[PDB]
């Protein structure tokens, strides 16, 4: 599909290109700004005379709106795109609430919030405490089961028992 | 807060706006941009070309350009007349129709990435400073989790472990069993032929698929390398010295090399 | 058949031993689990305020860039707020009488004619005519224009067809991808063919010690095939022929290294001449002129630290030299995008190390490491000498983003 | 241990050698260790968690807020396309041709600042109706507010005159300063006149359903745009704070100036570096400026006129002993009934609900006097204004 299209251009837009053109000699002749303040003043109000400066601000209005014939439908364009500055700057505003304060704060701040109140401060030396002296009724398990078991049934079966003397060696040592 | 703080003065203007687009043409009796592709007419503050693509007969598969094109001579010519008085010859509303339409832009290109804007106000050059500087700090981050991550999953893989061990009771044991077992009677000669049988169970876990398990490998092996040594130990008896049951002797180094040969036969 | 075991549960199960066998040594990894517990709750509260407060240390300089992001946020609500209200001067301004298809019918007269640029319908001429299995290796019609060809391929939505009030590939997209993954499915099993051939070649590329230079310069006749932005891996197959075609093919380099490295096995038997050296140098000593030199010290010649910079540097390819490939995973598959266009002219990675900031994950590192140290392991004269041997092998890699930190975690 | 010998002495608590004993005391032992990691395994676990959710937004918006600021790369990059290229016609033309006759606003200056004068002269009396409401002026949302626009078209001479400081010429505001005293104060004390008189146009005990709604519809018209008007000055010294001390503090100057810079920085300079924040362009774009006191600083005026009718009716005798809050709590009573009638009138100011509890300032501070001292009935002196704190706080809200 081609999709051909028929605007109004290149005979509507020469007169925005030729007659809108005039500008150089017709602006720059009436010098129509700088300020606005003209008959606030009340003083000369034209100044002068903003008819040339009219010839090419009315050929912006007329002879770029006859070439504004379908251009007025096409000029008339970026104002759902020159807002790009407008969609991505307030989404980088928000993403300044992600990043410039949500990033930042819950970073280190939602990082700090599972904090003491662990507790493990306490509780893991308390762990501790329970698990070393845990061992420590493990270990006082083992020596003080071991020299009544193997001198007494392990009398006969000599370098059997060996075994069991170097272990208490090990655990009293 | 909306004088000015950028975003409650865009939400209330540039969004009410956005309705403002939603009903310009959608509202303008009835849909008349299009031929009712959608009833709420999304989105009309955009073209939305999937939802709002009616404005001729075709669209079709390639008539496209034969009403839709036809739709922007018709449209572009009829809006070509009456759009040149609408804002045409009124251009001042067209003048700010090019103003906010390209000299906005000419402030976006200010108000880019960044380019030449001024260029400081500081966005402006780090646009992905959550990735060039946070995820430095977030390579901080990575000192801290390079202990508590590493220790997430040293200990879950523990925890695995005692799970993986848990998953194996004869095998992966048995090695002490049947070696300690080897020597001490016979084995039985159940503690090797039928240790070695229930664990010839799982000596084909180690063998119904073996990829890569070398730790299973390793199972299976030591019990090739042990039943190797009752063999020789077997047969060394009941050659050299011959004082036993010679019947059961070579019942031993008989059903010894069965199963011996037998899974050197699966080998 | 590769259950959740094997993933180092032999490293695992390395704590010790499994030598015969033990549930003493499954209470034994028990112990070293709440040993792992004690350090980790130890890491937790160590990180939990403290070096949590380690990481308000931190946002110094993340709140710092929260503070020249807190400029972004006048640079945000500074550009938010001229074309804020800027653009609420566009909503005033088109929109005179808006009324859209009265004062802004650029796309009212067009709601689907300004979106009709989609007449590169459908296939299949350049698919298989530019790229025969390829027409490539020139920055040719397969590298700059049947990818990107292919990319028209993925430019194509094929399950977004029409829509049909705008009806772009209704029927057209019944076979343009089908057609152009049909004949790039057979360029696609070109260069699976070309993965397994052109790394059976890189099999046979073993050129110096170890070093697979042949995988070097042949895996630049592989960072097309993984640049290939359709993209690259359709459904996860360019990556398969980068991953499960060298997955045979780490164990050429893997087996390579395996029967390569454990070789070099040569010590002496007793060494009480060399105590009698420094016993010889106190005797003469000091009261003299020492004696010792420093004297022998045996070790110091490098039986073992040889491979001090040999299995590091092989343990760095099994790391570092699997960080080139990191110039081989796909490669790093970024960037060409369209779709060979830019690594059709940078096609070139070092890879390795080379900084840290990424996340991700690799393999083919196992056997040199437990090579590495199962070596050295009956080594009782080290680490006394050694201390800043393995120190310096624990201390060995900070910044790279490798695991070559795990390595020297390992070391 | 320093703790495993005082466990020696734990655990030599079942004699000294005590094996069964010793494995009961271990069982013990395995009770503590046990509670202490079922609390420790699921605090563990919810600390775990927590760097869960702490690395996984960490990641989340380091990756994915990078991408939304690179998403501000991806779209305000995008910005930076049609710079100089788009709305397809002549916009070099259309913002130097025909926006150079934007810079041609004389005769609607000499007409608007003449017309200003004469027919704000004129809104000195039509648009300052009063005598006695009517409906508050009659209508001051079409009276009060029309001096509001009326000022608003005049704060060209009262918000506008500042920024309009030395534009380009000397009499635009001192031959329209004539033209502004019948012109502005003339049309913002017009709209005092209309807004005191609204608000005590309000405070007039009905007051009215059309005179509180017109009269308030202004005081939360010109009252809430003239908050986001001076809100946008003051955010023109803080849009320019955030802008051009941004350029003067930026800091590079670096000395800074003398001195129209610290102070003024950040003003900095008025049309348009010290203007063009509340100026042109500027889609609002004066800021407003009217009318500052409808009720933007005139609602003060509406519950301190129930706060000071209130304040008013204690006539501090008090009149029996204690009657200051009988006539003052009924003044409470009309101040919630023109609290909420304002409300329903007016949204966004002009007494919403303030008056209601500006009133209890009125009541408690009414009561908190006529008994201070045994002056008042001592033994009714904590029954009256007690039964009035109890019984007119069931009154209201309470």
């Amino acid at each position: 599909e081609t999709q051909q299209s028929a605007m109004n251009s290149s005979l509507d837009h020469l007169q925005n290109d030729l007659n809108r053109i005039n500008l150089q000699w017709n602006r720059i002749l009436s010098d129509n700004t700088n300020p606005l303040e003209l008959a606030l003043a009340f003083l000369d109000d034209t100044s002068v005379g903003l008819g040339h400066r009219y010839e090419e601000f009315n050929q912006l209005k007329s002879q770029i709106g006859s070439h504004l014939q379908d251009v007025v439908n096409e000029h008339s364009q970026v104002f759902n795109t020159n807002v790009a500055s407008y969609g991505k700057a307030v989404s980088s505003i928000m993403q300044a609430q992600e990043q410039t304060l949500n990033l930042k704060n819950c970073l280190k701040e939602a990082n700090e919030k599972i904090t003491t109140d662990k507790g493990s401060l306490q509780e893991l030396n308390d762990n501790n405490l329970k698990y070393t002296k845990m061992i420590d009724v493990l270990v006082n398990i083992e020596e003080l089961l071991q020299i009544p078991e193997k001198i007494e049934e392990n009398i006969r079966k000599e370098n059997f028992h060996q075994v069991q003397i170097l272990l208490e060696r090990g655990f009293i040592l | 807060k909306e004088s000015r703080a950028y975003l409650n003065d865009e939400s209330l203007s540039y969004i009410r706006d956005p309705l403002n687009g939603q009903e310009m043409s959608k509202e303008l009796q009835h849909l008349p941009n299009d031929s009712m592709r959608l009833n709420y007419l999304v989105n009309s503050k955009q073209f939305n070309v999937k939802a709002f693509l009616r404005d001729m007969h075709k669209q079709d598969s390639f008539n496209d350009l034969n009403n839709s094109l036809d739709r922007l001579d018709s449209d572009i010519q009829d809006q070509s007349i009456h759009l040149k008085q609408l804002v045409g010859k009124n251009f001042t509303k067209y003048v700010k129709i090019k103003n906010k339409l390209d000299q906005i832009y000419k402030e976006f290109d200010e108000k880019t990435n960044e380019k030449n804007q001024c260029d400081s106000p500081k966005e402006n050059q780090i646009n992905v400073e959550s990735l060039n500087k946070k995820v430095d700090e977030v390579i901080r981050t990575t000192t801290f989790k390079l202990k508590p991550l590493m220790d997430n999953y040293q200990k879950i893989l523990n925890y695995q472990a005692t799970k993986k061990f848990i998953e194996l009771n004869k095998f992966y044991f048995n090695l002490p069993k049947s070696l300690k077992r080897c020597l001490t009677n016979n084995d039985f000669n159940e503690f090797i032929i039928e240790y070695s049988k229930g664990l010839t169970l799982r000596r084909r876990f180690n063998q119904s698929s073996d990829a890569s398990q070398s730790l299973v490998i390793k199972r299976i092996w030591t019990q090739i390398e042990n039943l190797l040594v009752t063999y020789k130990d077997l047969i060394w008896n009941s050659l050299i010295n011959s004082n036993f049951n010679i019947d059961q002797p070579q019942e031993t180094i008989l059903s010894l090399f069965s199963k011996l040969l037998n899974l050197e036969n699966f080998i | 058949t590769m259950e959740n075991i094997d993933d180092e549960v032999l490293l695992e199960i390395l704590t010790d031993i499994n030598w015969s066998i033990e549930d003493d040594a499954d209470s034994m990894i028990e112990r070293i689990d709440l040993r792992l517990a004690e350090t980790e709750y130890l890491f937790n509260q160590n990180l939990l305020s403290l070096q949590k407060i380690g990481p308000n240390i931190r946002p110094y300089e993340d709140k710092v860039n929260d503070e020249c992001h807190r400029i972004i946020p006048t640079l945000s609500l500074f550009l938010m707020e001229m074309s804020n209200f800027s653009n609420d001067i566009e909503n005033v301004e088109s929109q005179d009488n808006g009324l859209q298809v009265e004062s802004a019918n650029k796309k009212l007269l067009w709601n689907t004619l300004d979106e009709l640029l989609k007449t590169v319908s459908l296939d299949e001429i350049s698919l298989n005519q530019l790229l025969e299995c390829p027409i490539r290796e020139k920055n040719l019609p397969w590298m700059e224009n049947q990818l990107n060809l292919l990319l028209k391929a993925f430019q194509a939505i094929g399950s977004d067809g029409n829509e049909v009030e705008y009806n772009l590939r209704e029927i057209s997209g019944l076979k343009q991808r089908l057609q152009f993954y049909e004949k790039v499915t057979k360029i696609f099993l070109n260069r699976i063919v070309e993965e397994m051939q052109k790394k059976f070649s890189n099999i046979r590329g073993q050129d110096i010690s170890h070093d697979q230079m042949i995988r070097i310069l042949t895996t630049l006749l592989i960072f097309s095939p993984l640049i290939l932005f359709c993209k690259e891996i359709s459904q996860k197959s360019y990556q398969a022929i980068v991953e499960n075609w060298n997955v045979s093919i780490q164990p050429v380099y893997m087996e390579l290294w395996t029967k390569k490295i454990s070789q070099l096995q040569g010590i002496d038997t007793n060494d009480e001449k060399m105590n009698e050296l420094s016993l010889s140098q106190l005797l003469n000593e000091w009261d003299t002129f020492r004696k010792e030199r420093k004297t022998n010290d045996i070790n110091p010649v490098f039986k073992n630290s040889f491979s001090l910079l040999t299995e590091c540097l092989q343990t760095m390819r099994q790391e570092c030299i699997v960080y080139q490939n990191f110039v081989e995973v796909f490669f790093h598959i970024s960037s060409k995008h369209n779709f060979e266009e830019y690594i059709k002219h940078f096609n070139d990675p070092d890879a390795p190390p080379i900084l840290l900031d990424t996340v991700k994950v690799m393999q083919s590192d196992r056997e040199a490491a437990v090579i590495e140290t199962q070596l050295v392991s009956r080594i009782f004269q080290p680490i006394v000498t050694r201390l800043s041997s393995y120190f310096v092998e624990l201390v060995k890699a900070e910044p790279t983003v490798a695991p070559a930190l795990t390595f020297y975690l390992e070391n | 241990m320093s703790s495993d010998p005082l466990q020696q002495v734990c655990d030599l608590i079942k004699g000294d050698l005590s094996l069964e004993r010793v494995r009961d005391i271990k069982e013990q032992l395995l009770k503590e260790k046990s509670v202490v990691e079922y609390q420790l395994n699921k605090e563990s676990d919810k600390y775990y968690g927590e760097v869960e959710e702490s690395l996984k937004l960490l990641n989340l918006s380091k990756n994915s807020v990078t991408s939304i600021k690179q998403q501000i790369n991806e779209v305000n990059k995008l910005g930076n396309d049609n710079r100089f290229a788009i709305n397809r016609y002549d916009i070099l033309f259309r913002a130097t041709k025909l926006y150079e006759t934007v810079n041609t606003t004389s005769s609607i200056y000499d007409r608007i600042y003449n017309f200003v004068a004469l027919m704000e002269h004129i809104e000195r009396l039509l648009v300052a109706e009063l005598a006695e409401d009517a409906l508050e002026t009659g209508c001051p949302h079409l009276l009060e507010i029309h001096f509001l626009l009326t000022s608003a078209r005049d704060f060209q001479e009262q918000v506008v005159v500042m920024a309009k400081e030395a534009t380009e010429d000397a009499q635009r505001t001192v031959m329209k300063l004539f033209s502004r005293l019948s012109g502005i104060i003339s049309k913002f004390d017009k709209l005092l006149d209309g807004l005191t008189y609204d608000i005590v146009e309000m405070a007039r005990a009905e007051q009215i359903s059309l005179a509180i709604r017109l009269f308030k519809i202004y005081d939360l018209e010109e009252r809430e745009d003239l908050r986001i008007e001076a809100i946008r000055n003051i955010i023109k010294k803080k849009e320019i704070e955030i802008e051009k001390s941004s350029i003067k503090k930026l800091p590079n100057s670096k000395n800074t100036a003398r001195l129209q810079d610290e102070t003024p920085k950040v003003i900095e300079y008025p049309t348009n570096k010290g203007l063009y924040q509340e100026i042109m362009s500027g889609t609002i774009s004066t800021r407003t400026a009217p009318r500052g006191y409808k009720h933007f600083l005139i609602n003060g005026i509406n519950n301190s006129i129930s706060e000071m009718f209130g304040e008013m009716r204690e006539k501090y005798v008090g009149d029996q002993k204690f009657d200051v809050l009988d006539n003052m709590d009924w003044i409470f009573n009309e101040l919630i009934i023109v609290k909420e009638h304002i409300a329903n009138c007016c949204p966004p100011h002009w007494n919403i609900f303030e008056v209601y509890f500006d009133q209890y300032y009125k009541e408690l501070h009414s009561l908190i006097t006529d008994l201070v001292e045994s002056e008042p009935e001592t033994i009714i002196i904590l029954d009256i204004l007690a039964f009035d704190k109890t019984f007119q706080d069931t009154l209201k809200q309470d």
